[PDB]
């Protein structure tokens, strides 16, 4: 996920004077891919489409996960139509990929449409593949509609992982089901899964952390490195959406700060002279509402030490060609971080009249709420 | 209403640090203003060219232009001239010819930008890709200043090149600028 | 239903006008000539589509025109005064240098004056004492009331001039042949400001003898002025006859006003001293500013898409047209007369143009406050007075166009000011 590295890498090759090959563009977009910078991937494909090489397969499919990872659905259908035309087939991954960006994202009706052509195609679902069609019917308000899947995963293999347990954990959690759904944590915490599936649930529950017990859970937090920001950044996003709804906010929204001292959550928090903001674009409702109460006790501490208060204080929640538009607060993120901001603090941060997509609070407004 | 009285802000310190000759500020603001919702504008990646222009930096500047253009906004005037500059300060004149090309598909014109980019090579101790790019826009039915056609027959002369001199006073002549004692007296002296 | 066009709203002109002409060797292809209140002008009949070299619309010859040579030996090429006639020593008896229409003025009273001349048929077109718009045929409450000093001490000084060489040359003991040319004052009067108002400096070409010359040409004095022409004139040596062309690539439609340029390059105060119009599009009018604040030049010529050189400024319709209505010659002539600086490529800073446009906003309302009237009062009074001298409407106009530049330059600051921040 090094973006600075891969940079000083590519003004080494052209200082040398060997043309960057196909897989270089490849890792490029996939390095720019990952840190919010949608601009410079988007430059780099334009840069190999424009130096003398053919794009495969594998550019295509890194580049629709690239994009996948804000949630920019357009973005998404204008590089799948232009995939028909190049001459690529559509396998597994893109498919994938395009499910995945558009679960953060809204339009769920087109998920089990895009699910019919892959079984249309023969697409073979894959394990990701079903793991996104039972995520399909979990940002939505089906909870007892999302256990089919559940008892296909159960059946063509082995009980799923935990990023689908503790989310299913979280869905019974935002419904009327608080005591039924103990007896399901107790199966994820009784179970004959992995090793390490074992330890993980016994974080959550109980007291579990002081210097020495919290300290178990740093080799489980610094073994799953072997992923490479694919399934880590999602294993600590569901982790704080099951933690946070229902348990300790104190115990929950404790994760980030050894995330951010890892390197996998970047641009959470924007701190300048000019302007001071929280970008939640790669962020579920709650580590959404985490990292904005995060953000707010955050500024609130600077605020009686003596430090001059920016200009305009933002929440960048959703990014894209979609910004400029009124169907944003379909966005599944945008109706809990304005339900968030509206009901823990004043009515102080409202949508910006010149851009639609984001939080923001004038310098004069943001002085009243902090005293 | 504050839309304007933002962008002031952001524009003033963007230029600032642009002024100095300072890239990294200049990439920072940029990421900051447009977090802050705003897209960016001509008038400001202007100051991100010049701020690589100021340091001598071409790919930077061909990184910048590309970022600019590929948002799908026509750069404005003064960045394709400092950028023409920039390509015949290095004597670099075959990337100049497509930056005037890329100025001509966007319904812009380039005759100051081709004089600019003669008058840069020249002062380059670069003369024959200068007498090529003069006589390549002259055939396009470009005109030239009278300052231009004086310094490039004194330098042809002074180096020994009569053939390019030659035809630039043809050129010239055919333009409707008569040849004076000067011209001549230089052809007279690579005749002699 | 007749096309709205602008020759439409006037009515076509005595077949007179062409017929004495047309007995001679001059012809008119597809023009026509049209006349209103303000005067004789000629248009377009038909659609020029754009060629690729220049068409001709009139032929003039050359024995129809007066013309009188630049240098000291005074040539008239159309032989008309006679050897021992005592004219020729009034015009000698002038400076070769400063004033030429001395001698037109002359030459026209004898033309007046001569049989089987073409002038005693066309003097009847020309424009009377009434309806002339020269300030030479102007009052001292007229000249007072065009609140320019240097303007007005000028046309005095011309006036007198005028008077002076009038009474110096025309006295008691003149012989009958000088005495009957102009017999009042005014008549010598009118005949300078005819000569000084429909003259042409052009270089002609008979036999072997390649000349410049001051010519009074019949039927290209009808040509308006438009500093954006349609047409130019040309001297054809092989014929002796003047002809104007249309430029080459221009689209002529019908109805269209053909227009040519008198004094390319010069300022509007020189218009209104020798031809007595005022044109509030001038782009070479200047005004001066006497602050020391400095707009940047660059980013002003690209806000308002005025692209190329410092000699030739143009606006460059096809970066924006409809969003830059406001890019006439009035903007151009800003851009060329405010104060600015540039440093190679270094970026403007906002706070320093946004200091400096106040600066210069402030100067404009100063200078601006220091003439007794506003623009809507003379605004009104142009209009309150249906009919009214020649002289008096000129002066208004030149005092509301003065104004309109002012307040244009005030917007297009303002219009900068607020667009450099994108």
């Amino acid at each position: 996920g090094l973006h600075d590295d891969a940079k000083r890498i590519l003004l080494h090759m052209n200082g040398q004077g060997l043309v960057p090959s196909s897989k270089v563009y490849t890792g490029v977009i996939e390095a720019y891919g990952q840190a919010a910078l949608y601009e410079e991937a988007v430059v780099a494909f334009n840069t190999m489409n424009e130096v003398g090489s053919r794009p495969m397969v594998e550019t295509f499919n890194s580049l629709i996960h690239a994009f996948a990872k804000g949630g920019l659905y357009k973005e998404s259908e204008a590089i799948w139509f232009r995939m028909g035309e190049v001459g690529v087939p559509r396998n597994r991954d893109s498919f994938n990929g395009m499910i995945e960006g558009y679960r953060q994202g809204g339009q769920f009706e087109e998920a089990i449409k895009a699910y019919v052509e892959m079984e249309k195609a023969r697409c073979d679902p894959d394990e990701r593949t079903l793991e996104a069609v039972l995520s399909v019917y979990c940002f939505a308000g089906l909870v007892d509609e999302s256990e089919e899947q559940f008892q296909e995963i159960k059946s063509l293999g082995i009980q799923p992982s935990i990023i689908c347990c503790c989310m299913m954990l979280a869905i019974y959690a935002k419904s009327e089901r608080w005591n039924m759904a103990h007896e399901l944590l107790n199966d994820v915490m009784t179970n004959k899964t992995s090793d390490m599936h074992q330890v993980i649930g016994q974080m959550i529950h109980g007291d579990f952390d002081d210097e020495n017990n919290w300290q178990m859970v740093e080799y489980v937090f610094d073994k799953l490195n072997s992923e490479g920001c694919g399934l880590s950044m999602r294993f600590y996003n569901t982790l704080i959406e099951a933690l946070w709804w229902l348990g300790q906010k104190e115990r929950a929204a404790r994760v980030l700060n050894e995330a951010t001292k890892r390197g996998l959550f970047p641009e959470l928090f924007r701190r300048n002279k000019l302007v001071w903001s929280v970008d939640v674009h790669r962020m579920w409702p709650g580590g959404a509402c985490t990292a904005i109460s995060v953000w707010l006790n955050d500024m609130e501490e600077l605020f009686h030490k003596g430090e001059e208060l920016p200009q305009l204080a933002s929440v960048v929640v959703v990014r894209g060609q979609t910004e400029k538009s009124s169907i944003t607060r379909d966005f599944p993120v945008a109706k809990a971080a304005y339900s968030f901001l509206k009901d823990t603090v004043s009515s102080s941060f409202c949508f910006p009249g010149w851009n639609k997509g984001r939080i923001v609070c004038q310098k004069t407004q943001l002085k009243r709420i902090f005293s | 209403g504050t839309e304007k009285v933002l962008r002031l802000v952001f524009m003033e310190e963007l230029m600032e640090r642009a002024r100095n000759a300072d890239s990294k500020g200049v990439s920072q603001v940029i990421y900051d203003m447009i977090a802050a919702g705003l897209s960016p504008g001509p008038r400001s990646f202007h100051g991100f060219v010049v701020s690589h222009v100021l340091n001598r930096d071409n790919d930077g500047a061909m990184h910048a232009l590309r970022r600019e253009l590929s948002e799908g906004l026509r750069p404005l005037h003064e960045t394709f001239l400092a950028l023409v500059r920039l390509f015949g300060a290095k004597g670099l004149a075959t990337r100049g010819l497509e930056i005037l090309a890329a100025m001509e598909k966007l319904k812009y014109d380039i005759r100051q930008a081709w004089l600019v980019l003669v008058e840069e090579l020249v002062r380059s101790n670069h003369l024959e890709d200068a007498n090529k790019v003069f006589l390549k826009g002259a055939e396009g039915g470009l005109r030239a200043t009278d300052e231009i056609y004086d310094l490039l027959i004194e330098q042809d002369c002074k180096v020994g090149d009569h053939s390019n001199a030659l035809t630039i006073a043809y050129e010239m002549e055919a333009a409707g600028r008569m040849a004076t004692t000067f011209h001549f007296n230089c052809l007279l002296s690579v005749q002699a | 239903q007749p096309h709205d066009t602008p020759a439409s709203q006037l009515e076509l002109a005595d077949p007179d006008f062409y017929k004495i002409g047309y007995v001679r060797s001059f012809r008119a292809y597809g023009i026509e000539f049209r006349e209103g209140p303000d005067g004789y002008g000629v248009f377009a009949s038909r659609d020029v589509e754009p060629l690729r070299r220049a068409r001709v619309i009139m032929e003039i010859p050359l024995e129809l025109m007066l013309t009188i040579s630049k240098k000291l030996p005074w040539m008239f090429f159309p032989d008309i005064i006679p050897v021992g006639h005592p004219i020729f020593d009034i015009i000698n008896s002038t400076n070769p240098e400063t004033d030429s229409d001395l001698r037109l003025a002359c030459l026209l009273l004898y033309a007046f004056d001569c049989k089987d001349n073409f002038w005693q048929l066309y003097g009847d077109f020309l424009p009377s004492d009434d309806e002339c718009t020269s300030f030479l045929l102007a009052t001292e409450e007229d000249l007072l009331e065009l609140q320019d000093e240097k303007l007005a001490s000028t046309m005095r000084e011309q006036q007198q001039r005028a008077l002076e060489f009038w009474e110096k040359n025309w006295h008691s003991a003149v012989p009958l042949k000088i005495k009957r040319l102009a017999r009042d004052p005014e008549r010598f009067i009118w005949a300078m400001c005819i000569a000084q108002s429909r003259s042409i400096n052009l270089q002609m070409r008979i036999g072997a003898l390649v000349q410049d010359a001051n010519l009074l040409v019949p039927y290209a004095d009808m040509m308006n002025h438009s500093f954006q022409p349609n047409c130019f004139f040309h001297w054809r040596f092989k014929d002796r006859m003047l002809e104007v062309m249309i430029n080459a690539g221009q689209r002529i439609r019908k109805g269209d006003e053909m227009t040519v340029d008198y004094m390319a390059g010069q300022k509007n105060n020189f218009f209104m001293q020798r031809y007595g119009f005022s044109s509030p599009v001038n782009p070479w009018d200047v005004i001066h500013f006497t602050g020391d604040a400095k707009i940047h030049l660059d980013t002003f010529l690209s806000v308002f898409n005025i692209s190329g050189l410092p000699g030739e400024y143009y606006h460059n319709s096809r970066l924006s047209n409809d969003g830059d209505s406001f890019v006439d010659g009035a903007i151009i002539a800003a851009a060329r007369t405010l104060p600015t600086w540039s440093d190679g490529d270094l970026p403007p800073i906002p706070s320093l143009e946004r200091k400096a446009v106040k600066e210069l906003q402030e100067e404009c309302h100063q200078m601006l406050a220091e003439f007794p009237t506003t623009s809507d009062e003379d605004q009104k009074i142009l209009d309150s007075m249906p009919d009214c001298r020649r002289t008096l409407e000129a002066a208004i106009k030149y005092r509301l166009h003065r104004k309109l530049l002012i307040e244009k330059v005030i917007q297009a600051l303002d219009i900068y000011q607020d667009r450099i921040l994108f």
